[PDB]
């Protein structure tokens, strides 16, 4: 039986920067997505 | 009694969890048969004919796809005259590429979805019909005479390079109308010392020259490829309109 | 001075009163109108014709109300076939029921209100209008062909078991187009080692077989009754949006 | 009671022009409001 249970953490500098970088990567192609979705609705992509 | 109407809440909960069910199969079967029958509408635009024979003018007009491969014209006046492209020319019509992009759009907007998720509201589904909706009218919209299309327009127009190289007392335009494919020869009259009409009769300026349209000859042909794809058309937007309201009677019913 | 400007608002709301009255007597009369309108359009559905004639494929059709009681056809073929019904049965058209539905529907939210209360803003008005309208609308629909019925809902049919009993290279169909009733004759064809074209070329399975439409055959017939419905229809709704206009303009006007 | 119905008619020309004008007006206005709503839509 588990009697306590002690947890600590830190911070990790560089996993930080991926999820940012992937995050900010995931806003971009949703910016070009609903672009390209905009303009495809109306016009012809070529 | 608090039990009865805990184990009565249990049943109305459940009951509304089992049409919530039902309904979500419905969605996707709808869903499924509407990326069958827009593929097919897709299909009808790639490759089925490809010669066409067009009243008192006549031609005979290669179409592939989008592109009018060739056209050749016979113009039957007072006297006939006899035209054709550079022979290495195509003409391309702009309402096939743009209907097919709206097709393209469509059949992504319903593919691009996870086919695998517990039913909702419904909101999210009526975006989503309301989208594909407007994709399938705005194809059948462009697929339809544009009535925009000014004189000058169509003397601006490629089309008009593209033939023997000819006068400026004609003009030529090629065009869809719904299931129709179009030809139209404007026979003009310079005037002695808008634009919009297309009837016997209109001015309008070209060039550095004011010029009026003397008479007008239309010929149209049925194309078969586009009449099934409209009938896909119409087809697709009854089913989407058909689940639309049993989503709203649903919604409403447990409201 | 604030005699003057009480006076004077009592002018204003004095106006604007008496024209709230009138308002509310057009609403009222509008109202009876539409009820008299839909309760004559209603009678046409129940019991006028009852045979019809309905080209090269020629068929005798007793329809009684929403059913068509008989149906007695020939086929001329490159030979002529001859059918009818079991005699004893009937095959009710859905449409014609749904469409009896709609105007019960919009009868009723004409005669479960109250003709006697004072004149409001109007949105109480508009929405009773709305809701008619949309009943309407939708009779008028469900009159119309649909389009998103399959070859192998068509067979599916009762209409099918309905026949002497006929083989599997023919397929029935009656239904209603507005104004018309409707026969159609699918010729079909087992092919060698989607469905919703209804057109010659069109494949779709059955049973546990594959088939093509080989020919397709229409006969139609103008019903009378369904004309004066539909005259009913579109006269009613354009009394409904004359209606809505007119509150419209009134409540911008005194805003 | 109604007995007989009797129909003419006869094109009128300029009316003719004029809902010719009403349609081509009607889809220029379409037009812009689509082209604004893709615009507005776009930078958003």
């Amino acid at each position: 039986e588990v009697s306590h249970v002690h947890k600590v953490e830190c911070v990790i500098p560089w996993l930080n920067d991926a999820l940012v970088y992937f995050t900010v990567s995931l806003q971009l192609c949703q910016q070009l997505k609903d672009k390209i979705s905009v303009f495809s609705s109306y016009w012809s992509y070529r | 009694m608090a039990t009865v109407m805990a184990a009565t809440a249990a049943e109305r909960a459940v009951l509304e969890e089992e049409f919530r069910w039902l309904l979500h199969d419905e969605v996707h079967a709808v869903l499924k048969q509407l990326q069958d029958i827009l593929k097919e509408a897709s299909l009808r635009f790639t490759l089925k004919q490809e010669n066409f024979i067009l009243d008192q003018v006549k031609g005979v007009l290669t179409l592939q796809g989008d592109a009018l491969s060739q056209a050749d014209v016979n113009l039957k006046m007072p006297r006939l005259l006899h035209f054709a492209f550079r022979e290495d020319k195509q003409w391309k019509l702009q309402q096939i590429q743009d209907a097919r992009n709206h097709v393209s759009q469509a059949i992504y907007l319903l593919t691009s979805r996870d086919q695998s998720y517990q039913f909702k509201t419904g909101a999210e589904v009526l975006k989503l019909m309301d989208a594909v909706m407007l994709q399938l009218t705005r194809a059948r919209n462009r697929l339809t005479t544009p009535a925009t299309l000014t004189l000058p327009e169509i003397a601006a127009s490629g089309l008009t390079r593209m033939f023997p190289a000819l006068p400026s007392d004609l003009l030529v335009n090629v065009y869809i109308n719904l299931n129709k494919l179009c030809l139209t020869v404007y026979q003009l009259h310079a005037l002695q010392p808008g634009a919009v009409l297309h009837s016997p009769g209109a001015m309008f300026e070209w060039g550095s020259q004011r010029l009026e349209v003397s008479h007008v000859h239309k010929v149209e042909c049925v194309i078969p490829w586009l009449n099934d794809a409209l009938v896909y058309f119409t087809v697709s937007l009854q089913l989407c309109q058909q689940l639309k309201d049993k989503i709203s009677v649903f919604s409403s019913y447990w409201s």
